[PDB]
């Protein structure tokens, strides 16, 4: 039972044929960028990191989620695409400036309450 | 009812539950419920299925001719099973009226665009998706429009913090402007400001 | 420890990290990048400075409302020095001067300026110091730099004995003299330098703050990579894409630079030296209008 | 009632269409605006002569904020925090306690005058005409530091411009 | 007709002490209007009035050439001002405080200050509140 | 009534001063620190108590609407004074 | 010695120049433009004192942020702010721009513009009026004449 | 036209809130307690929803 109603794809086949062209458009797009926008990364990283995004919903088990995630990425894409960002929005994916978060338990207890 | 009482339009109310009876038999297959409040205003509630049907008939019927789209935005209430409440504002110039429509839907459920009925949704629906995340469908283009570039979630939805997640500063080692955590000097203060003994008794809800 | 200065928050801008730090010399090109470091985290930086406020205006942005406060201050009266380091637990030591001026000669800048900053902080109980010094700096140097940052050095530590020295290995960066002077050109095959990265240099020192057991130690902050002076100024030019400081510098530079393992370096304070291939298009970007120099080890 | 503002049917007689031909060659209409404009040149300019002369304001005008106090020379202000629950912009932060004579007085008042939006809210919820926005205008300041107010600063502010506070509450406590 | 403008002005250059002042106001104050004297300031601020003037420019102060401890020749701003004089010159009442005077109260100021940013008499912001948390303070005596 | 700390600051009507290891000082330094020279506890106390022939009087303040609110109190214990919550001012019958 | 007073006297040459020929460009984001406008209305005349209205940023002075610094909008003005010739300086103007004001606990309001640039004036009010934004315009003027260039350069 | 499919619903990927405020937080469901103070029920009508405690320090300036 149920029933829901249709974004874009009836199954996850269909969905997953979204995600790899969505993928295929950005790694296309990923060397384009980096040379455009003047950025002191490299090719590599950048596809690293592009990888990395994608991997980061790489649990979801619901069409309607991931064509929604999947037409989030394409308006991130067109934003990257018709250069409307600058430097720093797409220097905001890799986090250069933020202090390294330490994960053991050692560190949480000294540094704080913070769990 | 004295002077400081609002006075009270006796005709408008009964010409309102009129034609809100009759939109209501021309089109059963949508409508669910007709409201007209105290204060003469009539609002239709639909089904999501009959957005264009409903604002084609409203816009293009000799008898409402509703010509001019007033206003479409959203409210968030959590409580319901579908979250996002979605309310059109229409505005007759033939005979000097206003009307109001209002959805449903929830995060996952798209609803039908309706730029092809009103040239003024288009920016309206755009702010909708970036306040609300509402997906429409068929929409021409639908992208973020009061939101910064690569801003992630949306403001107006009811569990989103106030001051937001991320703040911007401008570092001097990488020369840009950067995004960090936010981090307030002085915390917002908040007040419970709702009090005990109810005030309107005529909106008493049951004791269930 | 003073409940005012235990730590509090989340290590962010609004943060307290309880470092009340004196930057000496902190409007010069390493200052700028410790300011910065000091105050992402928090901690109030006294700001000492000698030039007009407009060449400090840069500074201000770097901190929380109240985190950074500038006082005027001179080198040769003690009282202004008492009284910018009065309320500090750390004192840096940025002051240095490359060249010589009529009125502060190598002498002052490097001897009698840190000696003295050292022995008011120990007077006026500052718990910790760190003092900067060259790589190169040793007794029986040709050049006066080095002879007088030695001799500095040797005062320093013996009047503050449980500060850290510092010897960084001709830093490099965006705002740097080794790259802009190369790229501003437009003799070699015997000397071998190890150029380091600023912001390497500026987290060692935030570590040797932080650090507890780096009291009274000696660093040395050095690049990964060694390279010979003619292929190095063949890779700055070929980055720039053009085709291929009155006595002081000029010798400072045409002598190499000193291999001293015995002494421990960033890696010891937990961090990767960055190779200058990745940060050389950073600096050099900007004197336009790939095939790496070969390093020795 | 509704006008036409550009439903005009040009004249087609000889003497019509000659006048408007005489206007296209000639430039009488730019040789009009030239007059207005050389006219309006030789009337007075209304320059005032800053600092030297002010512009004009009103007893009602809100300016920088001050703490009064009664004749007697203590101070108004009784903490019932009326003032930072009304506040729209969250701009007040009030502490209190007991007095050492068992006064209810505050220890902590602060105005952040760089959140505040000098709307006036405060000193009109304020029952005892404790907190006022006082006359003052020219306050502006180098640092974001010394725009934080505390209650030294507003019980200094209130001492420094009393005469003026009094004698514009007199002129104006009556349409309150 | 011409001639009487030059007597007017003539007027004005006889009206402020001859030549040296004249030169003197229109250098400080970029004004050479002569009007009718309202009052004597403590600290040497002079007022006059000219109702002939529009509304605006029938008020002004002439500014002392020494406040409180710095040169103000040249040096004025509108911070100068006490706060009667500060309310007779912006027009918030038609009456000067000289021919009534402000309520006279014991902490009242006696000495109007001018705006003191980027001075070292500047206002420096600080809690003004007693530490909240007690800590325990261990014994000067030892255990064993 | 402004008093002086034992370091060398002046102490605030609400009893304010950094003690002497605080770091927070250095804020004053090339500088001054804000105290306000009139306290109000000082200068209530030097107000003479009124006397007047009645169990219960009234007070606003002085000013009618420009004081406060308009409170009564009793003054039927003879130990102490009536004292004003708003504006501080005391009030007492005529004992003996 | 004379070596002193050239220098000097130089000096005050300088700054006075400077400080008699301000070009301002304004970033008019919000309604403290309106105020900002006002000062160059007829009555107060923001060009009798040597203030040109609406200077390019090419050749612009100072900076005047008169309104709400969004974070879409922050680089932007970050961006116009590093384009200015060396001697230059930033005056905040109104509530919005010096700490946040009436959006400061907002998701995408600036709490000040001192987080994006370095701030000389700042401006109270909600609006400043045109004269008190004048009178910072003239505190500015202060400013730059207590400023010694000449003196440190000899000193050092 | 219709999925029917059968799943546990999550938006958590879509929300937009950090990593680390999602599986961190501890949210309580409730219904206000009276204030002892008074003696009206009216606000313990509905049922509330909030996050766990966090750190709150004291600002160096202003305190
Ligand atoms: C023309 C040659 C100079 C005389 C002149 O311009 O008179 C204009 C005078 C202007 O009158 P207005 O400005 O309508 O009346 C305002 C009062 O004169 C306002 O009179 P006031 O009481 O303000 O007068 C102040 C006085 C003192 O003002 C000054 O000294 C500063 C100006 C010095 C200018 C040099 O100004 C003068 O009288 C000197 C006029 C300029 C002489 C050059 O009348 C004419 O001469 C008309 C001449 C035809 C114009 C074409
Ligand atoms: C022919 C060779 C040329 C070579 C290059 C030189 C360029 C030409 C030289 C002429 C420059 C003009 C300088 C005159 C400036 C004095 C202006 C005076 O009126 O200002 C007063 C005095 O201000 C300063 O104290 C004056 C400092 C000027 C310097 C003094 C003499 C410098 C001459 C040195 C020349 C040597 C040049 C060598 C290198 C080429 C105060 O006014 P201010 O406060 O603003 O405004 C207040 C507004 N109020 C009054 C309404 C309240
Ligand atoms: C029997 C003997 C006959 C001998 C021949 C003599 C007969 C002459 C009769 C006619 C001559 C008049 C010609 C003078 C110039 C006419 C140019 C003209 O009319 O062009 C205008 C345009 O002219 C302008 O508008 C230019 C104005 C630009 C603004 C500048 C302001 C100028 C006004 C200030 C006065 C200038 C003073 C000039 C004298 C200078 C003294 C040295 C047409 O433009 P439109 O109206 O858009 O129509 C065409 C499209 N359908
Ligand atoms: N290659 C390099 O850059 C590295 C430098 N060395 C040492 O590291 C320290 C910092 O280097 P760096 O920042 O690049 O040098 P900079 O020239 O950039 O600045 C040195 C600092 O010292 C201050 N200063 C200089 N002279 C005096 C003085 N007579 N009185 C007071 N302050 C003074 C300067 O302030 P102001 O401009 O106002 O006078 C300035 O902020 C220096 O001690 C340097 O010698 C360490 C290894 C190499
Ligand atoms: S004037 Fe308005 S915003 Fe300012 S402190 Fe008073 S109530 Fe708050
Ligand atoms: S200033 Fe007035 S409103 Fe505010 S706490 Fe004091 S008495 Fe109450
Ligand atoms: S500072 Fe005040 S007046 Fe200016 S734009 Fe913001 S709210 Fe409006
Ligand atoms: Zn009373």
């Amino acid at each position: 039972g149920t029933s829901v109603k249709p974004i874009f794809s009836r199954d996850m086949n269909e969905a997953k044929r979204r995600v790899r062209e969505l993928y295929r458009a950005w790694y296309r797009e990923v060397p384009n960028t980096v040379h455009l926008f003047q950025l002191d990364i490299s090719v590599k990283q950048g596809r690293d990191k592009v990888r990395e995004m994608f991997m980061k919903n790489a649990h979801v088990t619901d069409p309607r989620v991931v064509d929604l995630l999947v037409i989030k990425g394409k308006m991130e894409l067109e934003e990257t695409i018709n250069v409307w960002k600058q430097r720093t929005h797409i220097m905001r994916f890799f986090h250069e400036t933020e202090a390294p978060r330490p994960t053991d338990f050692l560190s949480k207890f000294y540094v704080g309450h913070d769990p | 009812t004295r002077p400081t009482i609002r006075p009270r339009n006796d005709v408008v109310h009964k010409q309102l539950s009129a034609f809100g009876q009759y939109v209501a038999e021309i089109l059963p297959k949508y409508v669910q419920q007709v409201q007209v409040s105290c204060f003469n205003e009539l609002e239709i509630f639909i089904h999501p299925d009959g957005v264009i049907p409903v604002l084609t008939f409203l816009r293009d019927h000799t008898n409402a001719q509703f010509k001019s789209l007033a206003d479409l935005t959203a409210v968030d209430v959590p409580t319901r099973q579908n979250r996002f409440e979605i309310v059109y504002n229409l505005l007759s110039l033939r005979f000097n009226s206003r009307i109001r429509v209002k959805t449903y839907t929830d995060e996952l459920t798209p609803i039908e665009s309706s730029v092809t009925v009103y040239k003024a949704a288009n920016w309206y629906e755009r702010e909708i998706w970036d306040m609300f995340g509402v997906f429409f469908a068929n929409h021409p283009d639908l992208r973020r429009i009061l939101t910064d570039y690569g801003f992630e979630g949306h403001p107006f939805r009811k569990d989103f913090p106030l001051s937001g997640y991320v703040e911007l500063r401008y570092d001097d080692e990488v020369k840009r402007v950067v995004a960090e955590p936010v981090e307030l000097a002085q915390e917002f203060r908040k007040f419970d400001l709702n009090s005990p003994w109810e005030a309107f008794p005529a909106y008493r809800q049951p004791p269930e | 420890l003073h409940h005012a200065l235990i730590p509090h928050g989340k290590g962010g801008r609004s943060s307290v990290s309880g470092i009340v730090a004196t930057v000496f010399g902190a409007t010069g090109f390493l200052g700028r990048y410790v300011v910065n470091h000091l105050g992402r985290m928090g901690s109030q930086v006294i700001v000492p400075y000698r030039c007009e406020p407009y060449d400090t205006m840069h500074l201000r942005p770097m901190g929380d409302l109240g985190q950074i406060i500038f006082m005027e201050w001179n080198g040769k009266d003690k009282d202004s020095i008492r009284k910018v380091v009065e309320h500090s637990n750390v004192v840096i030591n940025l002051v240095g001067r490359e060249w010589e001026t009529k009125n502060f000669d190598f002498e002052d800048v490097f001897v009698k300026i840190p000696h003295a900053i050292a022995q008011v902080s120990k007077e006026a109980g500052v718990e910790k110091l760190i003092h900067i010094s060259h790589l190169n700096a040793d007794i029986k140097s040709p050049s006066r730099y080095l002879r007088s940052k030695a001799v500095g050095e040797k005062e320093v530590r013996a009047a503050f004995p449980e500060a850290t020295i510092i010897k960084p290995s001709d830093i490099f960066g965006r705002e740097d003299r080794f790259l802009n002077y190369f790229a501003s050109m437009r003799l070699g095959k015997e000397t071998v330098k190890q150029p380091v990265y600023i912001v390497d240099v500026s987290k060692g020192i935030i570590n040797a703050i932080k650090d507890p057991d780096a009291k009274g130690k000696t660093f040395a902050f050095v690049g990964p990579n060694r390279y010979l002076l003619f292929d190095l100024v063949q890779y700055i030019f070929a980055v720039a894409y053009r085709p291929f400081t009155t006595r002081d510098k000029v010798e400072r530079v045409h002598m190499s630079d000193m291999t001293l393992p015995h002494l421990p370096g960033l890696e010891d304070l937990g961090i990767q030296a960055t190779p200058l291939e990745l940060k050389a298009i950073e600096v050099l970007r900007r004197h336009r209008t790939v095939k790496p120099a070969k390093t020795v080890n | 009632t509704y006008k036409f503002v550009n439903m005009r049917e040009p004249s087609m007689d000889m003497k019509s269409v000659t006048d408007r031909a005489a206007q296209t060659l000639l430039w009488t209409e730019l040789v009009r605006g030239l007059g207005m404009t050389l006219s309006y040149l030789f009337r007075e300019p209304a320059t005032i002569n800053y600092p030297f002369e002010k512009g004009p304001l009103s007893p009602r005008f809100r300016g920088e904020h001050a703490l009064r106090r009664y004749p007697s020379g203590e101070e108004r202000c009784i903490a019932c925090k009326l003032c930072e629950a009304v506040c729209p912009a969250q701009a007040i932060t009030i502490e209190a306690e007991p007095r050492a004579d068992g006064s209810r007085r505050t220890t902590r008042y602060d105005i952040d005058m760089t959140k505040c939006i000098y709307c006036g809210f405060c000193q009109e919820a304020c029952p005892v005409d404790a907190i006022v926005e006082g006359p003052n205008f020219e306050f502006s300041t180098e640092t974001h530091e010394e725009l934080l107010y505390n209650k030294e600063k507003l019980l200094n502010n209130g001492d420094k411009w009393e005469a003026e506070i009094a004698a514009n509450i007199q002129a104006d406590y009556l349409y309150r | 007709e011409l001639v009487q403008v030059l007597r007017r002005g003539l007027q004005q250059v006889s009206g402020h002490g001859g030549l040296r002042g004249y030169l003197r106001v229109l250098f400080r104050a970029n004004d050479v209007r002569v009007g009718t004297l309202v009052g004597e300031d403590k600290y040497g601020n002079k007022y006059y009035e000219d109702n002939k003037q529009f509304f605006g420019r029938h008020r002004w102060v002439i500014y002392t050439t020494e406040m409180n401890g710095r040169d103000t020749f040249w040096d004025v701003d509108g911070s100068m001002v006490p706060p009667e004089w500060h309310r007779w010159l912006h027009c918030m009442t038609d009456d000067p405080p000289t021919t009534k005077p402000p309520t006279a109260r014991k902490y009242i100021w006696t000495n109007h200050k001018f705006n003191v940013s980027g001075t070292p008499q500047q206002y420096v912001p600080y809690s003004t509140t007693r530490k909240k948390i007690q800590e325990w303070v261990p014994p000067s005596t030892p255990y064993k | 009534g402004v008093r002086t700390s034992p370091t060398g600051e002046k102490v605030t009507h609400t009893g304010q001063a950094y003690d002497d290891g605080d770091y927070r000082r250095v804020r004053f330094s090339d500088r001054q620190k804000e105290v306000n020279e009139n306290f109000a506890i000082d200068l209530i106390a030097e107000q003479p108590v009124s006397e007047v022939g009645s169990r219960v009087i009234s007070c606003d303040g002085g000013g009618g609407a420009l004081g406060h609110p308009r409170v009564y109190i009793n003054l039927d214990k003879e130990t102490k004074t009536g004292t004003c919550g708003y504006c501080g001012l005391q009030f007492r019958q005529p004992h003996h | 010695s004379r070596g002193e007073y050239v220098v000097a006297k130089l000096d005050d040459l300088v700054n006075w120049a400077r400080r008699s020929s301000l070009w301002p460009m304004t970033f008019g984001l919000a309604c403290c433009a309106v105020e900002m406008m006002h000062m160059a209305a007829p009555r107060y005349d923001m060009d009798r004192f040597g203030v040109v209205f609406r200077a390019s940023p090419r050749q612009s002075d100072v900076m005047i942020v008169a309104g709400t610094l969004t974070n879409k909008m922050a680089p932007a003005l970050r961006k116009v702010y590093d384009q200015m010739p060396e001697p230059r300086y930033v005056v905040s103007m109104g509530s919005c721009a010096n700490g946040g004001g009436y959006y400061h606990y907002s998701y995408s309001v600036v709490r000040g513009c001192d987080r994006i640039v370095p701030v000389d004036i700042y401006v109270p009010g909600c609006p400043p009026t045109a004269e008190a934004l004048l009178y910072g315009i003239l505190q500015l003027q202060r400013k730059i004449k207590r400023e010694k260039r000449l003196r440190i350069w000899y000193r050092r | 036209q219709l999925i029917a499919v059968d799943e546990k619903l999550d938006i958590t990927t879509l929300t937009g809130v950090p990593e680390e405020h999602i599986k961190t937080r501890k949210v309580r469901i409730f219904v206000p307690a009276r204030n002892n103070m008074q003696s009206g029920v009216n606000n313990t009508k509905k049922w509330k929803m909030e996050f766990d405690t966090r750190e709150r320090w004291e600002n160096p300036l202003m305190g």
